[PDB]
């Protein structure tokens, strides 16, 4: 979201530690942009038991494709129930144009109707609006 | 040799549902930690009324996961909903579960408490032997490679507050390493019993306040809350998805502090630390 | 949709060897094989046995016995 | 602090003297190392039986029971301040401990390892389930 | 030379959830929090305190309570 959580209950900042104004560290009492991440996880459990763990996020943004133009894709998807259906393809529709989340929900939605017996599909882009949620006959 | 990168994640958190519940939440600035009969009783032994409490914690899809229902109810709810945070986030990055189905993926989780265990264990002609295939620790990992089929390592440490993190290393490092291609990243903690508390207070790490004052000159002592998380660790080359890349993670131990074992040391803390950055 | 056990705190003790205590939860809709009680219908209702109480309590004797009821 | 210490953690710290001074060294030439513990527990009964009496039972029994601690109060003893670890994989664990160590010292990471292996029967409980499963041998 | 507390067979839960008993083990020996006791010595024995039932079913009955003895 490209946004620090804003750490809660930070009142008066601890007077055995200096950094808590004094210019080094500051403590994220608002939620500010994010500018260039590099960032630092620290976990001590009470024993005695440190682990560090450096991430380098990935910066990469929506190319300008030729495809979405004028050409309709295809979401389909599955769930355990009508519901698990339904609110996948309202999230498809929400995101119409985004390629990468679509091409994501139609990998994930090819799973044995033994396992998940409720499908459904949806047209995204064209004057179709055409969208059918059913349930489907077991076995081969 | 190989580049590694948190591909997947989901879980469930205090006042948070799913991972967007518990995102709200952070934005909106909204304390998780609530005033509940939800674990136990209103304020039992002097424990503090606030804690960090899952909204539910009896639901789970049984069948799916192919377990006759009596084996179901002796199943530890961490085991639970784990199950599900690990489908929830091998999905969330794009893969279909199935495609996993056989590879050399392990599953590294990060458990300190298994209360459910004891709760279905002490009632001696009462109880049914199959709790502890749903309770026994390594059941926590080992019966959710059972289920994707996961034939890679599968292992449940307990390092108190860290493991997860710990676990979270221990993964990358195999991925990197060769071993593996994928793996299952949990972290699980559910409060049930209210003596595990008691005893962090006769130790003074509990806030009677009922809060973690983050940096501020008031701490007293933490706030315990739980949570079932998972992520999805992948190598670059089969990872649809990229929420980050793991550059670097090592852990080390706090020696011999003169002044207890709970101190925590931080002259050893900034040397982990070091090992990490600048010159190596 | 089906919501399961979870070990409510309330489960957990205060120490306890507890031979001596014995809860029974009687069931009598036509599944259950304790609906032979429904033929105890006095006046109209079905109360249980007078005699019920004593099958229970001598039960609960041989379980703080190790001992079977025969 | 001792009369809550579940007796595996006990006659571990014991053990694992016996075993470094086993090898002809003096586990004071290590005080400080990147040496680490490696820990295979599957059951810590000692620990719920000093956590039911909430009158009774004494707060520091944890930092004697929980089973981190295991590996943790190992490494604090003999200031080891490399990887503090306990594994629970069930019958296995020691091995897939002495595995894992195995590697980070082949790897660079340490120089040394202790090893452990615990299991120490107290609540008849345990017995009882892994009967109800029979793979418990009658005829024992 | 010193022998220590090893967890013993039935300190291990054997019944179930039951509000309503209590086992109390009380040690006399100088170290003991009960050490008090050995000031109630009648005849030269130490009598457990003709009170000291009182108080223990007293606190027994605030366990089963969920209330303290005040």
């Amino acid at each position: 979201h490209g946004v620090w959580a804003p750490n809660l209950h930070y009142h008066t900042p601890n007077p055995e530690i200096p950094a808590l104004q004094d210019g080094r560290l500051q403590v994220v009492d608002r939620p500010l942009p994010i500018r260039g991440g590099n960032v630092g996880i620290n976990s001590f459990g009470f024993g005695g038991s440190n682990v560090h763990v450096i991430l380098q996020p990935n910066s990469r943004p929506a190319p300008p494709p030729a495809q979405h133009a004028a050409l309709p894709r295809l979401l389909q998807a599955s769930g355990r129930t009508l519901e698990a259906v339904q609110t996948l393809l309202e999230q498809g529709l929400r995101h119409s144009r985004d390629l990468a989340f679509v091409g994501m929900l139609n990998e994930i939605a090819a799973v044995s109707p033994v396992a998940m017996p409720f499908r459904g599909y949806a047209v995204l882009g064209g004057e179709a609006g055409s969208q059918e949620v059913q349930q489907v006959p077991g076995s081969k | 040799m190989e580049e590694v990168v948190i591909a997947g994640m989901s879980g469930k958190l205090p006042e948070s549902e799913n991972l967007e519940e518990f995102w709200a939440n952070l934005i909106g600035g909204v304390d998780m930690v609530t005033a509940d009969d939800r674990r136990w009783k209103a304020g039992l032994y002097g424990l503090p009324r606030r804690m960090g409490k899952l909204k539910d914690l009896s639901r789970f899809d049984a069948s799916f996961f192919g377990v006759h229902s009596k084996q179901a109810n002796t199943m530890d709810p961490q085991l639970r909903m784990l199950l599900e945070v690990t489908y929830e986030a091998i999905v969330d990055g794009g893969i279909n579960p199935a495609s996993l189905r056989g590879t050399s993926t392990g599953v590294w989780v990060g458990v300190s408490s298994s209360d459910a265990s004891e709760a279905l264990s002490r009632d001696p002609e009462t109880l049914v032997g199959y709790s502890m295939i749903g309770c026994q620790r390594a059941m926590m990992a080992n019966r959710l490679s059972f289920f994707f089929d996961f034939k890679g390592p599968s292992i449940t440490i307990d390092t108190a507050c860290s493991s997860s993190l710990l676990a979270l290393q221990s993964a990358y490092q195999a991925i990197r390493g060769g071993e593996c291609s994928a793996a299952v990243v949990g972290g699980l903690n559910v409060l049930l019993k209210p003596n595990s508390s008691l005893q962090f207070m006769k130790l003074g790490m509990l806030s009677q306040d009922g809060t973690c004052r983050s940096f501020d000159a008031e701490g007293t002592g933490y706030c315990r809350a739980e949570a079932v998380v998972a992520v999805l660790l992948t190598k670059k080359s089969l990872a649809r998805r990229v929420y980050a890349t793991i550059l670097n993670a090592g852990t080390n131990t706090d020696g011999s502090k003169e002044q207890g074992v709970t101190f925590p040391s931080g002259d050893v803390q900034e040397q982990l630390i070091r090992s990490l950055y600048a010159p190596a | 949709s089906q919501a399961w056990d979870v070990p409510s705190a309330a489960d957990f003790p205060s120490g306890s060897s507890c031979s001596s205590v014995a809860v029974y939860k009687f069931d009598v809709s036509p599944e259950s094989p304790d609906h032979y009680l429904v033929d105890h219908c006095i006046d109209g209702r079905v109360l249980f046995p007078g005699t019920g109480y004593l099958w229970l309590t001598w039960k609960t004797l041989a379980r703080a016995l190790s001992q079977n009821l025969e």
